[PDB]
RNA sequence: AUACAGUGAAACUGCGAAGGCUCAUUAAAUCAGUUAUCGUUUAUUUGAUAGUUCCAUGGUAUAACUGUGGUAAUUCUAGAGCUAAUACAUGCUAAUCUCGACCCUUUGGAAGAGAUGUAUUUAUUAGAUCAAUGUCUUCGGACUCUUUGAUGAAAUAACUUUUCGAAUCGCAUGGCCUUGUGCUGGCGAUGGUUCAUUCAAAUUUCUGCCCUAUCAACUUUCGAUGGUAGGAUAGUGGCCUACCAUGGUUUCAACGGGUAACGGGGAAUAAGGGUUCGAUUCCGGAGAGGGAGCCUGAGAAACG
């Protein structure tokens, strides 16, 4: 039970860190285009 | 004004009750000499 | 309601012998809900998968929104004066989309003196209106589809556009 | 009880194998069934070929996706593991799907025509082909019918083909379905007829759609490879 | 008006014009074989229907062809077996004498109408058609 | 529970004073302390309880927000917060670097500064507390070290506290005490300033009337340090103009001047600036502009110059008389200017100015030949006087003449610096011929006159009112000029002016013609005025598709004959962007409302490319481009391009008739197509009847002959089934006529 | 111009364009005429094909009838008899149509039971 | 194998049946293709796609099951007693994002100020400029009218009885020493909101072989024709209702007349000689004893 509360919040941030981020590291990508454009 | 009071003849309710031959208790004269004034 | 198709009536031609289908079942009008002031009920009706209808009847809170600032808040209901989309809706005092409804406008008293300090630039026939407190307020929002009650305030052009009328 | 791209001999059976739903429409592609069983003839009846799906050898736009009647349509490069296999199929002249070889570096991507390009929730430019791909933000000087080429590792844009005079079209649908030429002429109309204009031999002349068509290249230079005789 | 994808007129016909007499005298001035059978392989039940008349022939390799080249056996399936395969072997044991078919002798059939004088080719013009010789 | 919470701050004001004042004295009594706080700071402080205390800064900011005119104001409520504020700034200022509750608390600081803003955001002249003091030397020890910390284009923390301050009556107690104004004016002038200064340069603007209506002397003298500021910030409002509220500095210069005149220097740079102020943006509008003058010309009144600024005021009325904007009120604030500005040459304008500008009178005109008799040295601010006169304002037509005339008797008198004053007059000429005038045009002919003074004869022959004579011997004296950048340019703009969409006259070709002979005179002057010709050949390539295309087309063609000359001479240039605007008359060509001038703008093209290679590569395309209009079933637009084919097939040689006769069949080619376009063929070989003996292969022709006559164009014309073409007289007996003289 | 209750105005003058060839006069993008149906400010986005012809009558307000006489090619008896159809058209404010006034419109959005066009030119 | 452990009648569960006969005669309105839906629904297919926290785990109430029974009797029953959940329904949850006064020069950011969603239904508006190869060169610049390009003609004030911020699993003991499961820590399937595609449906543009004027008028007699608003809708729509206008189709064939409309229209396969026999989808719509009303579902006026 414990051990899953480890895993669920652990996934959770992972999640957080991959999403959140790769995001905004596409609009950047965007920022380039706008910037070039 | 076209749907607005057909004055026809309908079929269904042509016979959809019947009349009765007295009909009021009272008599035609207590209804003249009831409302006479 | 019963019906939508051109099936049941003359096109611009003028035809005939329509004798045409049984009905089916996209062709569904549902029945037409007049609503009304009350306490809140909202029917929650299905259609098209999961989509959900609210089909509101008696309905009260009203979101009404001062115009020239454009501040949706909170009110009752009082009654619709003129609506000739039927005559006989205003005779028989239902709540539809459109129509010019009457409202306890404290609330928007209590905004004004909040966020001006005063009481009382704005036009004189609605602040008789200010001073008395029922204002004219038209709906916008639709409570036999959305199942709500929105609408905007009466303020000068669109007050005097209805007033002269009834 | 078939189309006529499939390229389907008569003396086959009697129910037709209708594809499933995916990325292509019904109309404009072939499954799987009727690629691997009686085109190249990797199986011999729908049974092996559902085995062979669930042994997962089809790694069709770099997935694999184990289906029977999944819809390959217009150039999504079947790739098979054993004997390297790398296939682009695209339309002939004369209505089928001429299945092309091609190698690894060519089937390490694909292109797409754009069909619309929208401002559809929070600020974010977006771009979708007839496969679907909606993929993040492209240039805004992407119009419609113009051409992206698909990274298929990643799913992003890696190079962009202008839409104008004097580009190398190939056109999918009505009666010049499947001609590469792309020069006699150029005529956008206002709503029907209006297309770029296609040579023959004797250089000829072609009408069709806009949607219709969509560009491959340039005048000598498509990096797609095509087949000869 | 607008365009309409039509398999009927970009697909492969070729026998509203194959005559069997134009047919013969390509065979006859053809100037390359013709892969004829070593001479009892073709004859077919002890000599109790005909031999095989040359379409029969024709299709029965392609039948073999598409036979080995997907690796499955055709069937007895009866509507097309109670049509096909009797109303053949009845209007072959009619018409075909010793592996001829004289069936056509018999048929009203326009030679020149469908299979000769060509369409595309008309030439209704003194200038086209002298193009056309020059 | 956040929704629910809003729900109950919605609905959390409809009990009285008295029951809102309780309801806060209850939530001030969480966590007060004022036993221990109320004198200087707090006894101890806890995480959660800091998290009490900022749930008591949230709930007074919700709280003032919801009841957001009197929020049931308290002081125990304000100790409360003091004592929160304090027990923050304590906590993050001594508490080690972790950052974790640290971070907690300043933005527990942060939120609670904005909701001590919210009190005086909502109750401002309400309360207006005695006992100020207390909060106000507690804050002023907190956030000492916050001298540059509101510096930006968003720190509005205590950068809005202290614009609420200042914007008030009696608040101002806690600025006038020791300092607000001085740790504002020091991030006011600090260098890095975002567009926050500004709002910071008008909060002091409107704070120093109230230092100014106080009876303190100790706000007497922040009045004083405000103009100071004002003196000592003349960088703030000059590098931060970058928008259109510069009406903020034309409200504290005009108050500056009204206040507090300190230096000579002060007074210069001050009229420095608002020169500046109308010689840095063209934006700045006319209330603002005359605002800005009018202080320029008052702290001239008190403390001008007698050389610098009196040179910079005359650049100013000389600026200023060239505008003379919104009715006469720019003119009246430049002849103010100009009698403030006290020199010589400022005495001669005011006197000029005064005598012309009395109120829509003769005196224009009388004070116009005052001057000529009495021809001032100035002649700066004259010139510019007289040349508004000669402009597009009506009066003062001869006076104007006459003004151009001794303009330029002052010039000849000079004999250097009136001769660069005569480039002035000649581009400000310029400018009034490419224009829309009509006296002022005039005027410009007149003063082009005298700078003139055959080609004398000619201009007054050009401003004649004749026109016809007249643009016949204006024809006839560009022959013998053929036979100048600017000066043709100037030419062809005032001929080009007087024909400029005036299609309620005739001889507008011949007009256009006398306008592409200039261009072509200028254009032969290669060394010089092909820059010239370039730019009006532009000039006239947008005039084709601004809205009228009719002798633009014409003008484009002819225009055209300068790029032939140019390539028969040539027998290195720029051939992209000549075949990009041939790409451009391509797509003009695929347009149809515009197919007449459109088949000559094919034509304009086919005559420019003449280039060494490229003309053999794109010529039989060009043909191609003119013909698929033409093989496309018009009955009037198939005729109009083969008198375009005819001028073309005339404008080429014999080596192009073959590319043209190619491109014809390889564009028409249907049958019923091949009986209606030999008259195409019909035409062009009768307009190429001045070739030579050779010619080309010919099996084209010949081809379309033994077509059009022979087998089923002789069934279909020899038939009787046919109801009308008119290009069929059988159309085909003219060819050899062609080519007997050509080929055989 | 205000005829009829519930707040005659436009629905968020207002200005659009359509785009594709078809201008706007400038009584259409800055006017006190309301556009309800009109494509140009409108409610209505438009798609489809663009058909041109003559009138034949515009007697009812926002009702243009188009006439629309075409070319088919016969086989049958081998001579073409001509052409014709109808359309009816809500109005726009840029021609009040007449006899002949051949005119085009664009495919939108069933208005009433049998108009799908409005017009966008006049020549 | 003393809290589970294999066979497994009868019960809950996931799904199955995933498309079958007869009867009265519809002339591009039944049908086929096609245009469009920024005019709309959509289960499944496919590509994408979530930031509000004041002084170690939440509650009884029902089965199956036992037990007492009724009735001629059912997949008819009723009392009494227990008992479980991915059934019902209340509720436990670290700090990271930009502008950067200051920079110590590269290991560069410490202070301050501004942050932070979705789902529903309401309004204002972001949605004319600057850069040169050149106007004059005075080998400096005010430069756009010319010569070419560019940002460019969802930000917020509220409701709603608001959904959520994983009680799913697999592969991999793996890294760290906060001195013990102290942090586990890497990836992938299933979730999960929303968009687009695909599928299908509904409308809708147009096109498509009988003779028909002894059918010349029809349409307002299920609104006829359109406009304005509301209702209902999946939405467009006189689809329905209030008010208003008297329209609209037609000799360039309206509207109406019938069958070898058990036949026809490509509806389609064509066959190497049968020339209207010769492959098929559909005759029209209905019906589950008879009309009526209701319900279910991505799809229905259900063969159940």
């Amino acid at each position: 039970r414990l051990q899953r509360k480890r895993h669920q919040r652990a996934l959770k941030v992972r999640n957080a860190q991959a999403q959140r981020e790769a995001a905004a590291e596409y609009a950047q990508l965007l920022a380039k285009r706008l910037s070039e454009r | 004004k076209g749907r607005k009071l057909n004055y026809s003849v309908q079929d269904p309710i042509a016979n959809y009750e019947a009349p009765i031959t007295s009909g009021y208790k009272w008599s035609d004269d207590q209804i003249d000499e009831f409302f006479a004034g | 309601g019963i019906s939508r198709d051109s099936r049941h009536k003359r096109s611009a031609t003028g035809a005939k012998r329509a004798q045409f289908r049984k009905k089916r079942k996209f062709e569904l009008g549902r029945q037409p809900a007049n609503t009304k002031i009350g306490a809140k009920r909202i029917h929650s009706v299905r259609t098209r998968g999961g989509n959900k209808k609210y089909r509101a009847l008696r309905i009260e809170t009203g979101n009404f929104s001062w115009a020239s600032e454009g501040i949706s808040k909170k009110t009752r209901i009082a009654g619709v004066v003129y609506h000739p989309s039927n005559n006989e809706l205003v005779r028989t005092n239902t709540l539809t989309k459109a129509a010019i409804v009457q409202i306890d406008a404290t609330p928007f008293r209590q905004w004004f003196e909040a966020h001006y300090g005063q009481t009382l630039k704005i036009e004189s026939s609605v602040e008789s209106q200010f001073s008395a407190g029922r204002l004219y307020a038209c709906i916008s929002s639709r409570p036999g589809q959305s199942g709500r009650c929105d609408g905007y305030i009466l303020e000068g052009e669109e007050l005097a556009f209805y007033l002269r009328r009834l | 009880a078939a189309p006529h791209h499939w390229l389907l001999d008569k003396l086959s059976g009697c129910y037709a194998p209708r594809p499933s739903a995916g990325p292509h429409k019904l109309r404009e592609s072939l499954p799987l069934i009727v690629f691997l069983r009686n085109r190249l003839k990797y199986a011999l009846n729908g049974r092996e070929v559902k085995a062979i799906l669930m042994q997962r050898h089809v790694k069709v736009d770099g997935k694999v996706r184990t289906d029977t009647t999944y819809p390959a349509g217009f150039m999504d490069v079947i790739t098979l593991d054993a004997t390297n296999e790398n296939f682009r199929l695209v339309y002939d002249v004369k209505g089928r799907f001429a299945v092309h070889r091609i190698t690894d570096e060519e089937a390490s991507y694909k292109l797409g025509k754009v069909k619309k390009v929208q401002l559809g929730k929070k600020g974010v430019p977006y771009v979708v082909t007839h496969d679907g791909r909606t993929i993040r933000y492209p240039d805004p000087n992407i119009k419609v019918n113009d051409t992206v080429k698909i990274d298929l590792a990643s799913g992003k844009i890696t190079d962009f083909i202008k839409f104008d005079a004097g580009k190398l079209v190939y056109v999918t649908g009505g009666r010049n379905l499947g001609r590469i030429g792309t020069i006699v002429h150029k005529e956008r109309h206002d709503g029907g007829f209006d297309l770029v204009h296609i040579k023959d031999s004797l250089d000829n002349t072609f009408v069709t759609r806009l949607n219709n068509v969509f560009v491959i290249g340039e005048q000598g230079k498509p990096y797609i490879s095509l087949p000869k005789g | 008006f607008e365009d309409r994808f039509d398999a009927r007129e970009h697909k492969d016909r070729s026998n509203k014009s194959r005559m069997q007499a134009m047919e013969e005298y390509i065979r006859e001035s053809s100037d390359q074989p013709d892969w004829s059978a070593s001479i009892g392989a073709d004859i077919v039940n002890h000599g109790r229907g005909g031999i095989k008349s040359l379409r029969d022939t024709e299709k029965e390799r392609r039948v073999t062809s598409f036979e080995e080249d997907n690796f499955t056996r055709l069937n007895i399936t009866n509507k097309a077996e109670k049509r096909k395969q009797k109303q053949r072997e009845r209007n072959a044991r009619m018409n075909v004498i010793g592996g001829e078919d004289f069936g056509i002798f018999s048929s009203k059939r326009k030679l020149e109408d469908s299979t000769s004088r060509r369409g595309a080719k008309k030439t209704r013009s003194a200038w086209d058609r002298a193009q056309r010789r020059l | 529970n956040g929704s629910q919470s809003i729900k109950a701050e919605d609905e959390k004001v409809v009990m009285p004073y008295v029951l809102r004042i309780f309801f806060g004295r209850a939530q001030v009594p969480p966590t007060s302390g004022q036993k221990r706080s109320r004198k200087i700071a707090v006894i101890s402080v806890l995480p959660n309880f800091k998290k009490p205390y900022i749930n008591d800064f949230l709930s007074l900011a919700s709280e003032r927000l919801d009841y957001n005119y009197f929020f049931g104001n308290s002081h125990q409520i304000n100790s409360s917060k003091a004592t929160l504020k304090t027990i923050r700034r304590m906590t993050g200022f001594v508490n080690i670097v972790n950052s974790t509750l640290s971070v907690l608390r300043t933005n527990f600081p942060l939120h609670t500064n904005s909701v001590l803003q919210p009190l005086i955001y909502s109750i401002a002249m309400a309360y207006y507390v005695l006992d100020t003091e207390s909060t106000e030397e507690v804050h002023l020890r907190k956030m000492a070290s916050n001298l540059r910390q509101q510096g930006l284009k968003c720190l509005s923390s205590v950068f809005e506290f202290v614009g609420n301050t200042f914007d008030w009556s009696t608040s101002m107690e806690d600025i006038y005490a020791v300092v607000v104004k001085p740790r504002i004016s020091h991030f006011s002038d600090e260098n890095l300033q975002q567009p926050s200064s500004l709002l910071r340069l008008f909060l002091y603007w409107a704070h120093n009337p109230s230092l100014y209506q106080f009876l303190y002397y100790d706000e007497f003298a922040t009045a004083t340090a405000l103009m100071d500021t004002i003196s000592n910030q003349h960088v703030k409002e000059a590098v931060i103009g970058p928008i259109i509220e510069a009406a903020d500095s034309i409200i504290r210069n005009p108050v500056n001047d009204d206040h507090y005149v300190d230096l000579v220097t002060l007074i210069c740079t001050s009229c420095l600036k608002i020169l500046p102020s109308l010689y840095v943006k063209l934006s700045d509008s006319n209330s603002i502009s005359t605002f800005l003058n009018l202080l320029v010309s008052i702290t001239e009144m008190g403390f001008i110059q007698d050389d610098h600024v009196r040179s910079r005021l005359i650049s100013s009325l000389i600026s200023i008389l060239k505008g003379k904007l919104k009715k006469l009120q720019e003119n009246d604030t430049q002849k103010i200017l100009k009698i403030l500005k006290l020199i010589v040459f400022n005495y001669n304008c005011s006197w000029s100015d005064i005598e012309e500008l009395y109120t829509t009178i003769s005196s224009l005109f009388k004070t116009f030949d005052e001057r000529n008799l009495r021809v001032s040295l100035t002649e700066l601010f004259i010139e510019l006087g007289r040349k508004v006169p000669e402009l597009e304002s009506i009066s003062k037509l001869v006076a104007d003449l006459n003004s151009y005339s001794s303009s330029r008797m002052h010039e000849y008198d000079f004999p250097d610096f009136i001769n660069e004053k005569p480039n002035l007059n000649e581009a400000s000429k310029s400018i009034s011929m490419l224009k829309d005038i009509l006296l002022p045009n005039i005027r410009i002919g007149l003063r082009d006159s005298l700078e003139e003074v055959v080609l004398s004869y000619m201009v007054k022959n050009t401003k004649y009112f004749t026109d016809f004579e007249d643009m016949a011997i204006l024809l006839y004296n560009g022959d013998e000029e053929a036979d100048r950048r600017q000066r043709a340019i100037k030419r062809l703009g005032e001929h080009a002016h007087q024909l400029k969409d005036n299609s309620i006259s005739h001889y507008l070709i011949p007009m256009i013609e006398h306008y592409v002979f200039s261009d072509d005179e200028r254009y032969r002057n290669i060394g010089n005025e092909t820059q010239i010709a370039i730019g009006g050949l532009a000039q006239h390539m947008s005039w084709n598709q601004y809205k009228a295309l009719l002798r633009r087309y014409i003008s484009m063609l002819k225009t055209k004959p300068n790029q032939m000359k140019q390539a028969v001479q040539l027998i290195t240039l720029r051939i992209v962007r000549d075949g990009a605007e041939s790409k451009l008359t391509l797509s003009k060509f695929p347009s149809e409302r515009m197919p007449i001038a459109e088949a000559l703008v094919n034509i304009v093209l086919g005559l420019t490319n003449d280039d060494i290679t490229n003309f053999l590569p794109s010529i039989l395309t060009n043909i191609c481009q003119v013909l698929r209009s033409k093989s496309e079933e018009l009955r009037d637009a198939v005729r109009v391009t083969l008198g375009k084919i005819s001028i073309i097939l005339g404008a080429e040689y014999l080596v192009f008739v073959i590319k043209e006769l190619m491109a014809t069949l390889k564009r028409g080619s249907q049958i019923h197509v091949l009986s209606y376009t030999v008259h195409y063929i019909l035409k062009s070989m009768h307009g190429v009847l001045k070739h030579s003996d050779l010619d080309t292969s010919s099996s084209m022709i010949v081809k379309i002959i033994m077509e059009n006559i022979f087998g089923f164009a002789g069934e279909e014309k020899d038939s009787e089934n046919y109801h009308t073409k008119v290009k069929e007289i059988k159309s085909n007996k003219s060819y050899d006529a062609g080519e007997i003289l050509a080929s055989n | 111009q205000s005829e009829r209750a519930f707040q005659k105005q436009p629905h968020i003058r207002w200005y659009k364009n359509a785009g594709l060839g078809f201008k706007t006069p400038k009584t259409a993008i800055e006017g006190s005429y309301i556009d309800k149906k009109c494509p140009f400010t409108g409610l209505v986005s438009i798609r489809g094909k663009i058909l041109t012809g003559t009138v034949v009558s515009t007697k009812m307000h926002r009702t243009i009838v188009i006439r629309r006489a075409y070319l088919h090619y016969i086989p049958k008896y081998n001579r073409y008899e001509k052409r014709h159809k109808n359309v009816p058209v809500h109005v726009s404010p840029a021609f009040r149509v007449q006899v002949g006034d051949i005119v085009t419109v664009g495919q939108c959005r069933p208005i009433s039971k049998t108009v799908r066009f409005n017009v966008v030119k006049v020549s």
